[PDB]
């Protein structure tokens, strides 16, 4: 058993950080392999990731975040039994998909209402920017105001951007028919 | 390790006026945005420390509304809007955020409060010591202010000189006086030999003699 | 409530060995990282040693690196610092404290926020001499506040914990510090104010507690 390709993650920069990696040849990492990881800060304590398959080489930890800021940095340990098989970090804030917007609601005014997934003491509370897509051919709306919401006269879902470097786009929200 | 560096080290004050001690440290205490790792302690001597303020500014469960924590990075400052009688000891801050854990040197809260006299009372040795040969006579001057006083003992108008020691307490949490004892020791041969016994208290232009006869 | 109480201290030989230990109550031991604190006579604050909830890391002061072990059992919910080939310099009092929930993936801490009463270790090559227990009482010739106490000769080593009618009586009392005698002993007093009327109804005792020698004296006064 060896590491073909090294552990990598990508967080939701609130509560969970998904890592993955592949093996030379076939594992059941349900099984063989155990992911323990630590924050790198004073009187932390280590804890257990038992991962899942991603075909048959290919493996992936679903690591509980207690929520993440920018400082934040983990400790990677692979194990198979007793043995380690890796060893690394990550920070968090680094490789970041944001989560989806929510409740999509509709409305002279036509005005559409979402829900920012992300709670005000968080970073990406205000700074996410919004694309809005409205059948047949579409029209995109790009947001980049703090309120949620978009209005106008005369399929249809929203998602969401974050002001940060390696990112990418949120999954698309429940869609509306107007 | 972070350097604490804790000014004053002395904060005489006046109960009822606002009070103030700073803290500088070698390097930043914050980790994130509102989480800097600086702590207070206070230490009424004979006690065991006690937690004023947690993470720079939050109160410990116990602290009154007149404690305040402020500041960010590598300086911080505790506050105290009114001093009382009850705020007198030892105040220390604490980096909690690297190995080791380091302390500010320290101040000592003091309150200034008006001059007082002490109550002033002689006792003889117990009939149980003279047995073991050691006669001890102890001098008690209770609750005054300031902490300078002259004791002075007197065996049949005899200046004694260098055979006795004295212990004062720290600052009363009550009424901010002090207490002292002045204990003078003898052999039991001494003691027989002799028979008025005195230990003068003087204060600014005040000297109380208290005294006994081993007779009566 | 939520208390720690602390055991294990007198005096050991330079070169000994001593276990500390400090029993916890009100809360999960094993949810919170512990710390030891120690302060020498005189001096500062001085933290020692330090561990997490699960046992899992461990973290030393310096001068006490490789000498001291700290320790926990979380069923029995006691935590130790093993002291061993101790200098004359180890010579302070120490002090535990509830440190920082490290269950979590986060630690939360909210500043050493619960404190033990304290223990004194004294590393020296002189012997241990449990106390000598006086009264204090005036040379009656028959004042409307009397003035009682005990006095507390020739011990070591420190310290001693003095308390009067069983902690009943609390108004009055002055305890001494405790001086050290040209010999090499400790001596302390502690007295009493009263009123002359309650002298003959009420009952005055103090309660002498020298634990260094496991002796526990007691003077009723007059
Ligand atoms: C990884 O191994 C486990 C344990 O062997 C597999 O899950 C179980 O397999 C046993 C036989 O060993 C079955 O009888 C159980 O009913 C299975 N339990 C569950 C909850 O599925 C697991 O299927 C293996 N995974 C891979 C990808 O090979
Ligand atoms: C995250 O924390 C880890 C601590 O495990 C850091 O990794 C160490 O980095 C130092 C750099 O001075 C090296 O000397 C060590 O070899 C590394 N040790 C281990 C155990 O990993 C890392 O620097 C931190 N930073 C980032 C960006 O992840
Ligand atoms: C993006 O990823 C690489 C990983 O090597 C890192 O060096 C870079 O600085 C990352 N992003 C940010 C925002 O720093």
């Amino acid at each position: 058993m060896k590491v073909l390709q090294e552990p990598t993650c990508v967080s939701d920069y609130m509560s969970i950080s998904t890592c993955e990696w592949k093996m030379n040849g076939p594992t059941n990492c349900s099984t063989e392999l155990r992911l323990l990881y630590q924050l790198v800060f004073l009187l932390s304590e280590a804890h257990t990731c038992i991962p899942e398959n991603n075909g048959g080489a290919g493996c992936v930890c679903h690591l509980l975040m207690d929520d993440v800021v920018s400082a934040d940095n983990y400790t990677l340990d692979l194990w198979a039994g007793q043995q380690l098989l890796w060893k690394g970090s990550f920070k968090p804030s680094e490789h970041v998909k944001p989560r989806a917007p929510g409740n999509l609601t509709v409305h002279d005014t036509l005005l559409l209402t979402w829900s920012n997934p992300y709670p005000p003491d968080n970073y990406l509370y205000n700074h996410l920017t919004y694309a809005v897509n409205i059948p047949a051919d579409f029209r995109i709306y790009n947001v980049t105001y703090l309120e949620p919401s978009l209005r106008i006269a005369a399929r249809a879902r929203v998602r969401a951007w974050a002001q940060l470097y390696n990112t990418t786009w949120s999954e698309w929200s429940p869609s509306t028919k107007w | 390790d972070i350097v604490m560096t804790q000014s004053p080290l002395s904060l005489p004050v006046t109960p009822g006026e606002p009070a103030s001690i700073s803290c500088r440290s070698s390097q930043s205490l914050l980790y994130s945005i509102g989480y800097n790792y600086l702590d207070w302690y206070l230490q009424k001597s004979g006690q065991s420390p006690q937690l004023l303020i947690y993470l720079g500014s939050n109160r410990a469960s116990g602290v009154p509304d007149r404690f305040s924590g402020s500041g960010s990075g590598t300086d911080f400052t505790l506050k105290i809007s009114r001093v009382e009688a009850e705020d007198v000891g030892f105040y220390y801050c604490m980096q909690a955020l690297q190995t080791p854990y380091t302390f500010g040197q320290g101040t000592k809260l003091e309150i200034k409060r008006t001059v007082a006299a002490p109550s002033v009372f002689i006792f003889p040795p117990s009939d149980e010591q003279l047995k073991s040969g050691t006669a001890s006579v102890v001098c008690l001057l209770n609750n005054f202010y300031p902490r300078e006083a002259k004791v002075q003992w007197k065996v049949d108008n005899a200046l004694q000189s260098g055979n006795s020691q004295e212990s004062v307490t720290e600052q009363d949490s009550k009424d901010s006086t002090y207490s002292l004892s002045s204990t003078l020791t003898l052999s039991k041969a001494d003691y027989e030999k002799h028979k008025v016994y005195a230990c003068e208290v003087t204060q600014g232009t005040t000297s109380v003699t208290k005294s006994f006869n081993r007779g009566e | 409530e939520v208390q720690l109480v602390e055991s294990g201290g007198g005096l050991e030989q330079p070169g000994g060995s001593l276990r500390l230990s400090c029993a916890g109550s009100g809360f999960t031991f094993r949810d919170y990282a512990m710390t030891w604190v120690r302060q020498a006579p005189g001096k500062g604050l001085e933290w020692v040693s330090s561990i997490s909830g699960s046992g899992g890391n461990t973290y030393y002061a310096d001068s006490v690196k490789g000498r001291f072990t700290i320790s926990r059992d979380n069923s029995k919910n006691t935590l130790y610092l093993q002291m061993n080939s101790l200098r004359a310099e180890d010579t302070a009092v120490y002090y535990c404290a509830k440190d920082r929930l490290s269950i979590t993936i986060r630690p939360r801490y909210y500043g050493l926020d619960v404190w033990g009463q304290g223990t004194t270790v004294t590393v020296s090559s002189a012997s241990t001499k449990g106390p000598s227990v006086f009264p204090l009482a005036p040379c009656s010739r028959s004042e409307s506040t009397a003035a009682l106490g005990c006095l507390v000769k020739d011990y070591f080593p420190e310290p001693v914990t003095v308390s009067w009618n069983s902690g009943a009586l609390t108004s009055g009392v002055h305890t001494f510090p405790a001086v050290l005698q040209s010999s090499g002993l400790y001596s302390l007093s502690s007295v009493v104010t009263v009123p002359s009327s309650s002298l003959g109804t009420k009952t005055y005792t103090c309660n002498v507690d020298h634990k260094p020698s496991n002796t526990k004296v007691d003077k009723r006064v007059e």
